[PDB]
């Protein structure tokens, strides 16, 4: 799931 | 409201997923008018290219000197008689008129058809240039 | 900011009730505005009480002594409150010094099927409600999905790694209990090419943009134009992002053609202008020979010849002014064409570089969810979003293993033991399982309750490695269906020295196909000792799970020199690569939400089983079949914390079925 990027987290859509 | 800059429509988003392969022919067709209006540029641009050669010198040997003067209160005789054969040529373009003759204001002219209206029969010679 | 920050570290509204607590308490949330108030006081210093230590356990006793007037009136309702926040897990789990040894006489028996973290945690709280437990474990290890490699002096996580913020995290909990050696990530991951060049700084910020924008276009395309279902099949965000790119393609295309129809149009509109002044090149051409012929006629003429020579010269002047009043709009097209012909709109939406660059992001997104793009549900992938933690990311240095080996402490663990069939009655349970080491030698567990934590991934292997009699319902089997299991591996590779930039935690590699992107697409820098970790995602984990180890390693080598240079990169001294999806005792990663599941599915993951009776007639029996672990919580899917969550939830529903509520 998304909350567990680290590295350049994205941000589109939340 | 999509993001901007970005282009998202329903008419466009039906299009594009209507089949396996209906978003390479919409693309590819975009693709083949594009070749098509540019060798319509090419053809353009070679017809206004053999165009532009045919105008080279522009009207150049063809000007004459302008040649100006004061205008008159007094009508000559000449002047009268080159009148005559203006309203013959021209009707009731008042401006040319005054070209021709040249030392005549347009106002003096429109004056010349209330004063010599009788003598110079200017009612016949306006319907002889309106029958041409 | 006090009692209020108490309530955001447990994941609760300080200023409403809960529909759990609207459950438990039903008298106060319908009742006066001031009692709710009271109740929510109450909860929240107790949450604080807890909080402030969490290495001793908190009674009811030392609660109500720390209580201030008017708070402490109530003294029922103060133990109702601690209750109800101990047999729930919000105070009093993990691992916690008890001030009074827990009772010699045990009630119930409850048979754990797994010990990963969300087993344990279950474990723990049921034996401190004063339950006989035993949990079953396949493996020679406790931890399951938390895996640590320790070979001399290196310590390298094959599994989880990563705490996600402290901010409303049950594991900073977890961390004041355990010596969890926390250590911030850095965001700083510069990207380099195939070539081994880095992406420069324009470029890099040009594509993520791009890709955010990309990705909130997909929303747009699933909430406002309702793009969800395509041939009565659920549209994947891979099927969105692939329809978004094209028409910005098609945008990119429309544009090119309606500049160049603006050229034409003005090509068209010269045209006629140029056939114009030919012809009228022509008629003075004509006319200044007339006037040169009448004006040859020598003086004195009459004033007919004399007429001739000043009408075509006052006819010529006209004509020579109209071709002027040509002449200088031909100027006005020709600078209107040069601007034009200067200022074209852009002739790629994305180049070949671009799209590399672009595919980093996709599998890096692909890492994250654990799978391709185009299994993720449009809708609901990121459902899990509004419940993100606050605060930076961080590695557990000493090893994430240091917290499901510190849990696994006092209880009855039975490694080596693989569940073959669940059996589940009106009268109890019994669980067959074997021994690993030896097949044959077969085990027989009688309870009164079972609790199944055992991954998605086992869940759903067919044929079944774990046979349910009776069999499970079609509701539960499915959501087994339905649901995401993904898969995603790492390559932990050991070096004598450090040779790359030791204040750089990530830095990524950007592969040459869209195919080929997850492939050893990033790379953690995270240890004490020279240790760098690569990532295998997407598309790539699957297909990287059938090459050896030797060819993995190479190419991990291939990479970094072309990073760092050929001299500056050693052998390695250890190398190990995981492969979740071939592991029997886990097939895959994580859970995912899937194309044509929802949030919905979890929910229904986590609802217990009850048999039908016995007898013919007799009254409605009690639940017997639990389940937890990361695919089984809505809100906190696919990690440690979650699985750590869903353990405490199953035993507080546990302890109320077979001790009794409160
Ligand atoms: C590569 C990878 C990286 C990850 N990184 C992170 C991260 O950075 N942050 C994060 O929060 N989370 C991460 N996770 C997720 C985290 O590891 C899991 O969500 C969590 O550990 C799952 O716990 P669980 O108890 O639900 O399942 P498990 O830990 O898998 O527990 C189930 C147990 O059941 C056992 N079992 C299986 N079959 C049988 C049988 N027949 N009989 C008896 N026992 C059986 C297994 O051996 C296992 O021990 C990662 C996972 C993977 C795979």
């Amino acid at each position: 799931s998304r909350t567990m990027q680290t590295a350049r987290k994205s941000t589109g859509g939340k | 409201k999509p993001p901007k800059g970005m282009f998202l429509s329903q008419e466009d988003v039906e299009a594009v997923s209507a089949n396996a392969t209906a978003a390479t022919t919409v693309l590819r067709q975009l693709d083949m008018e594009l070749v098509s209006v540019k060798r319509q540029i090419q053809n353009i641009k070679q017809t206004n290219s053999a165009l532009k050669e045919k105008l080279d010198g522009g009207i150049e040997p063809y000007r004459l000197p302008e040649v100006i003067q004061k205008c008159n209160a007094r009508w000559t005789t000449e002047e009268q008689l080159l009148a005559v054969q203006a309203i013959r040529k021209y009707g009731r373009d008042f401006q040319a008129i005054s070209d021709v003759i040249g030392n005549k204001s347009v106002v003096q002219v429109k004056n010349f058809f209330v004063n010599y209206r009788r003598r110079f029969n200017i009612d016949e010679v306006l319907q002889e240039w309106e029958a041409e | 900011s006090g009692v209020e920050g108490a309530a955001f570290q447990s994941r609760l509204p300080h200023d409403r009730m809960t529909s759990q607590e609207a459950a438990c308490f039903p008298d106060i949330i319908s009742g006066p505005q001031q009692t709710q108030k009271v109740f929510l006081f109450i909860r929240n210093r107790t949450l604080q009480l807890w909080l402030d230590n969490p290495k001793i356990q908190l009674t009811f006793e030392a609660t109500l002594q720390q209580l201030e007037a008017p708070y402490n009136s109530d003294t029922v309702l103060v133990h109702r409150v601690h209750s109800y926040l101990e047999r729930h897990g919000l105070i009093n789990f993990g691992i916690y010094k008890r001030i009074k040894p827990l009772p010699t006489k045990k009630t119930g028996k409850v048979i754990i099927i797994g010990s990963g973290v969300s087993g344990l945690a279950a474990a723990r709280q049921l034996q401190s409600f004063g339950m006989d437990v035993t949990l079953l474990e396949a493996r020679d290890r406790v931890g399951g999905r938390v895996a640590t490699f320790r070979k001399g002096n290196y310590v390298a996580d094959l599994g989880a790694m990563v705490v996600t913020g402290l901010g409303g995290n049950p594991m900073a909990v977890v961390s004041k209990q355990v010596n969890m050696e926390l250590a911030k990530i850095k965001q700083k991951c510069p990207l380099y090419e195939a070539n081994g060049q880095a992406v420069p700084k324009e470029k890099d910020e040009m594509v993520e943009q791009e890709f955010n924008r990309l990705l909130e276009a997909t929303s747009y395309l699933s909430h406002q134009l309702d793009f969800n279902v395509l041939n009565n099949k659920p549209v994947s965000l891979g099927q969105a992002l692939e329809v978004v790119i094209q028409l910005q393609e098609k945008h990119v295309k429309d544009e090119q053609i309606e500049h160049w129809k603006k050229i034409v149009k003005t090509q068209e509109e010269l045209k006629e202008l140029l056939n114009k002044m030919v012809n009228l090149k022509e008629k003075i051409k004509e006319l200044h020979q007339q006037y040169k012929e009448a004006s040859e006629v020598k003086p004195p003429r009459d004033i007919t010849a004399e007429f001739l020579v000043k009408s075509k010269h006052r006819d010529l002047t006209a004509l020579c002014k109209e071709y002027d009043e040509l002449a200088e709009t031909q100027g006005k097209l020709e600078e209107k064409l040069q601007e034009l012909e200067a200022n074209p709109p852009s002739d790629v939406y994305l180049s070949s570089r671009d799209r590399q660059i672009l595919d980093w992001h996709f599998a890096n997104l692909e890492f994250a969810n654990a799978t391709p793009l185009s299994t993720l549900s449009l809708k609901h992938w990121d459902q899990d979003d509004d419940f993100e933690f606050t605060g930076s990311h961080l590695t557990v240095r000493n090893g994430y293993s240091c917290v499901p080996v510190a849990l696994a402490e006092g209880l009855d663990i039975k490694l080596n033991t693989a569940v073959r069939q669940v059996r589940y009655t009106a009268s109890g349970c019994e669980v067959i399982a074997v021994n690993t080491r030896s097949t044959s030698q077969t085990f027989i567990y009688k309870c009164d309750a079972v609790l199944c934590t055992l991954p998605l991934g086992v869940l759903k292997q067919q044929p079944p490695a774990v046979q349910f009699v009776p069999p499970l319902p079609e509701w539960k089997t499915s959501a087994v269906q339905r649901m995401g299991f993904g898969n995603l591996n790492k390559v932990v590779l050991c070096f004598d020295r450090v040779f790359w930039d030791p204040s750089v935690n990530l830095f990524g590699h950007v592969g040459s196909t869209t195919a080929s992107r997850g492939e050893l697409f990033l790379f953690w820098n995270l240890y004490k000792a020279p240790i760098l970790l690569a990532l295998v995602a997407g598309e790539a984990a699957g297909i990287m799970e059938n090459i050896s180890d030797d060819v993995i390693v190479g190419r991990c080598l291939a990479i970094l020199k072309g990073i760092f240079g050929s001299s500056a990169v050693p052998q390695p001294k250890e190398t190990v690569v995981s492969r979740w999806r071939a592991d029997p005792w886990a097939r895959g990663s994580y859970s995912y939400v899937a194309a044509g599941s929802s949030g919905n599915d979890y929910d229904l993951m986590a609802q217990p089983i009850t048999p039908g009776p016995s007898i013919p007639g007799a009254p409605q029996p009690i639940p017997r079949l639990f389940f937890a672990g990361e695919h089984t919580i809505r809100n906190y899917p696919a990690t440690v914390h979650g699985a750590l969550l869903s353990g405490l939830r199953e035993a507080g529903r546990i302890a109320d079925q077979f001790l009794g509520a409160m």
